[PDB]
């Protein structure tokens, strides 16, 4: 049964594009939701070629020594796996950092010794290609515990980036 | 010739190797120069020199006791050494900041400064024009201004790229395997890769059609996906569902239907073999694996069926459409292409088959795993 139909393929758009949304947030107490979307009892995370065993753990790597980022999506494109009630999809977009100097929290470089924020100052964009895989159960309009693969890699980058890759 | 070698030769006397410093001050007081007699334009020609030399590298420069009370006339120093790192220009008399404005985010590299007895000291808002001019500033007048790693903890994520990656050693190395058998039967000969997928089976091509940043090293400026356009299949850059519909290919004969369309590739795998970071994990639901691969192929060749003459322009004397004289992303040349390709195999008792294809195509640009 080689399911294709149009009306599935809008929810993938729609759904790489909800997931960017949850990365791009500098906000720290909303970050438990994220949470819910990945699967708690096994999961298997890849962030530029290093394993992190739990989830949980990567998302308080992603707020604590990680600048603000912008994503961009250029092309997604998945493959639904008859038997498996699962789908692969594929994923490419761009990256920017915050080369300001100062982290989400918002604590500069320099030592205390003694108008609102500053808008982010952003820089060079760089180059993802994202793999993730996921069940079938989006279709049907819920979100707990969903995710399984996630393979954020990086292909390319520009030299007058001041982040150090 | 005769006549430069002087130049390159007081340059020598006034670099010191074991400090890696290049000690500039005091240009007219050379002593093997005033054997010929001696303005205020050869500042520019040592820089050009600099570079050419290609035997020394600098990564401190003194540039004190020079007379100087305008900055213009080094300008082209961010132009020579990006990678500078130890600037004294201390003891001039510069006093206004619209010539000094010329290295806004340069010099990033730069990390230690001395301009004791200037002017610009004595100033208040001395310190906040060099806090956004050189950011990775640490040392400015001899005392500290910014906490050196707090610094490098920011600029820098907390480990390393990695080009290779897979669970165990009987695992990974069965993928290159598999990629090596994989890849030179792709090169050959087409029809043999029937096989290897089942009825099943579904292959697409997703084709990226982003420019990359001029800043990349050997970035292709000028990327032609003429064949790929009629057969890619991206969600987010087409809307016209129906079309995507067709895109997908099942079975045997739609998978080589695809398979001579896109053109002759060869790649320099084996050969070449820093380039193609790959990683491997495994399927656990359906006792899998997935092959995740990135890296670059050589077009020699053209398709055999073009799928445009047999039906495309079918009206003669009018030609096809946009005019394909350089328009478009630009044409349909044959050319070199990066492409990241992604596995989905379930094992077996006589042989693996494949369960999902998926291919997507951008411009070439140089990998981040290189050092």
């Amino acid at each position: 049964m080689v399911m294709n139909d149009a009306n599935q393929a809008q929810i993938t758009a729609t759904f790489t594009k909800k997931i960017l949304a949850h990365l791009d947030d500098p906000d720290s107490n909303k970050l438990a939701q994220f949470v819910q979307l990945f699967n708690p009892n096994n999961c298997r995370i890849i962030f530029n070629a290093t394993p992190f065993a739990q989830a949980t753990v990567f998302l308080q790597m992603w707020q604590n020594q990680v600048v603000q980022t912008q994503h961009a999506l250029t092309g997604v494109d998945y493959h639904a796996i008859p038997g498996s009630g699962t789908l692969i999809c594929n994923v490419n977009c761009k990256v920017r950092f915050d080369e300001s100097g100062r982290d989400k929290m918002g604590q500069d470089a320099t030592v205390p010794i003694q108008m609102n924020k500053p808008r982010p100052l952003w820089g060079p964009y760089f180059g993802i290609s994202l793999q993730l895989i996921i069940d079938d159960r989006i279709f049907r309009n819920d979100f707990n515990g969903v995710i399984s693969g996630f393979n954020y890699n990086m292909v390319y980058k520009p030299e007058d980036s001041l982040l150090k890759i | 010739s005769d006549t430069i070698s002087f130049l390159r030769g007081v340059l020598l006397k006034r670099y010191d190797p074991q400090t890696k410093l290049l000690n500039l001050g005091a240009l007219h007081s050379d002593p093997e120069l005033i054997q010929k007699g001696v303005q205020s334009k050869m500042f520019p020609a040592m820089m050009k020199l600099a570079s050419t030399e290609k035997s020394l590298i600098v990564e401190s420069v003194n540039l004190a006791d020079n007379q100087l009370k305008d900055i213009s006339a080094i300008s082209t120093l961010a132009q020579t050494f990006p990678n500078l790192k130890n600037l004294c220009l201390a003891n001039n008399q510069i006093f206004r900041f619209r010539s000094l404005e010329v290295w806004k985010n340069k010099f990033k590299d730069l990390r230690e400064l001395l301009m004791t007895n200037n002017p610009i000291t004595t100033d208040k808002l001395y310190r906040t024009e060099m806090l956004r001019l050189f950011p990775k500033l640490v040392v400015l007048d001899n005392v500290i201004v910014r906490d050196e790693q707090k610094l490098q903890t920011v600029y820098s994520l907390p480990m390393k790229i990695q080009q290779f990656f897979f669970e165990n050693d009987a695992l990974g190395q069965s993928s290159t395997d598999f990629a090596t058998n994989f890849l030179n039967l792709w090169d050959n000969n087409r029809e043999q890769l029937l096989n290897l997928y089942s009825p099943q089976s579904q292959f697409s091509v997703s084709v990226d059609s982003t420019i990359p940043p001029s800043t990349v090293t050997d970035s292709d400026q000028t990327p032609a996906f003429g064949y790929y356009m009629s057969s890619s299949r991206n969600i987010s850059k087409v809307s016209s569902e129906k079309s995507i519909q067709q895109r997908l290919s099942i079975g045997q004969e739609s998978i080589n239907s695809i398979f001579k369309t896109l053109p002759k590739t060869k790649h320099h795998l084996q050969e070449q073999p820093n380039e193609y970071s790959m990683e491997t994990i495994s399927y656990p639901q359906i006792n899998g694996f997935v092959i995740t691969l990135h890296g670059f192929f050589e077009e020699t060749g053209k398709p055999e069926l073009e799928s445009n003459k047999k039906t495309g322009k079918n009206n003669y004397q009018k030609n096809r459409r946009y005019n394909h004289g350089y328009n478009s992303t630009s044409n349909n040349k044959l050319s070199k292409k990066s492409f990241d390709r992604t596995w989905v195999i379930v094992p077996m008792n006589n042989s693996v088959i494949i369960a999902s294809d998926l291919l997507t195509v951008r411009a070439y640009s140089t990998g981040a795993w290189k050092t």
